[PDB]
């Protein structure tokens, strides 16, 4: 059982957006749909939930004005409105089924308010410059978040760090590194792949002495 | 709204030990002798999980080391004995009267024996100098406490610009940190001075762990 959701958007600061969120197992029409925002850093705050039986919906008074809640029983699919889109509201949006005794919880659908570019970033290898030996990889100059790294295509993953990109500049960069056994390379081959889905790339970039 | 407020804000707890976190209403959650009150775990880059409901009730394959209690407007949730899986912010929640609002939020590190960072540095890569820029790396890894401070010289000057910093969360195995730091130049700023320099300051230590190389080597 799962609450499906929409796929991450970008836009503009004054534009809108519309979220949705469809079960996979069950009828919203028989029970309630919840939304949750949380911004970067911070805390869960409750948005409002909508019954889809008869249509009421409940907000918190902080985003009653520019949070609208929606539900259509003929497609089972609920949906969030957000108007007048400021960089407050870049944050992760949560769909959620919360019960007194139980929940179901959403994967959770990011929102970026930014005028900024869509470009994808350039993965740069980093070998030593001369028992165990790290190794890495650093990721610059991409838009919008999210990236998602890995190494050896999952195989390598114990002796990971993927570090928090930080934004400077409209661009994000981010570093990740990995720890193996110095007799392990370079005689077996080490590659970290960089998947960007905004822009539809992925880079497999393999660590090479210098 | 039912403001939800939590304390304390921030804990460190051995592990083996107890941790209590509090939620204070600032009015009842209750109706007929129920109360109505979650408690959610929300460990790095997940969404959150519901961990005990209806104030003292345990969810379904929850481990029976968290524990809850209280009634009205003061409730408690206990972790016991503290596992390092347990890493994560905690939040309290209710559902008695919408708006139905989540707590303030409590982060719980896992206190663990001090641990000096395995320091590493990283030369431009030569597809970034062809591409004409510059970044040099230094990796601080698997570190406790999370504290720490890091130096960056040029040719033996102090160099502050330019250099930026992240760290990961507390790890959920070993309860370490780690931390990356990227000192970026122009290429013709780096090809200008020949030695690199990182140095760390960590606790575990009066004496800086310094990682080094020199670009004409």
């Amino acid at each position: 059982v799962q609450l499906q959701q929409s796929g991450a958007e970008l836009v503009k600061p004054g534009a809108s957006v519309k979220l949705s969120c469809t079960p996979s197992g069950f009828n919203i029409k028989d029970t309630y749909i919840h939304w949750v925002k949380q911004r970067p850093e911070q805390g869960l705050e409750w948005i409002g939930m909508i019954n889809p039986a008869n249509g009421n919906s409940n907000y918190d008074p902080k985003f009653q004005d520019k949070a609208t809640i929606t539900a259509d029983t003929s497609s089972n699919t609920a949906y969030l409105q957000l108007s007048s889109l400021t960089s407050e509201d870049t944050a992760v949006y949560y769909c959620a089924e919360i019960t007194t005794d139980f929940d179901v919880w959403g994967a959770g659908t990011t929102v970026t308010v930014s005028s900024a570019k869509t470009t994808p970033p350039s993965v740069y290898p980093l070998a030593p410059g001369s028992s165990m030996v790290t190794l890495g990889c650093l990721v610059k100059g991409y838009f919008p978040e999210p990236v998602t790294v890995t190494w050896n295509s999952g195989s390598l993953s114990s002796g990971v760090h993927t570090f928090p990109a930080v934004l400077q500049s409209d661009l994000y960069t981010l570093s990740s590194s990995v720890t193996v056994p110095s007799s392990t390379w370079p005689s077996e081959t080490v590659t970290c792949n960089v998947a960007h889905p905004a822009s539809s790339t992925k880079v497999d970039k393999k660590i090479v002495p210098r | 709204n039912i403001v939800l407020t939590q304390s304390p804000p921030s804990l460190a707890v051995s592990l083996g030990q107890r941790a209590t976190i509090s939620c204070r209403a600032s009015e009842s959650v209750d109706s007929y002798g129920n109360s109505f009150l979650h408690w959610y775990q929300q460990k790095s880059g997940q969404p959150p999980k519901l961990l005990i409901y209806l104030a003292s009730n345990l969810e379904s394959g929850v481990p029976a080391r968290f524990s809850g209690s209280g009634s009205r407007t003061d409730f408690t949730l206990t972790i016991d004995p503290l596992e390092a899986d347990d890493a994560a912010t905690y939040y309290c929640q209710q559902n008695n009267e919408a708006p139905f609002t989540f707590g303030s939020g409590t982060k719980l590190e896992i206190k663990r024996a001090d641990a000096a960072p395995t320091v590493s540095i990283f030369p431009p890569s030569s597809e970034q100098l062809t591409s004409g820029g510059a970044s040099v790396v230094c990796f601080l890894n698997n570190f406790y406490p999370k504290d720490i401070n890091v130096k960056w010289k040029i040719d033996g000057s102090e160099r502050q610009n330019g250099v930026l910093n992240s760290w990961t969360d507390q790890d959920s195995k070993d309860s370490t940190y780690s931390m990356s730091s990227t000192l970026t130049l122009t290429k013709d700023e780096y090809e200008r001075h020949n030695s690199y320099t990182c140095e760390a300051t960590h606790k575990t230590s009066t004496s800086p762990i310094v990682k080094s190389f020199n670009r004409n080597e």
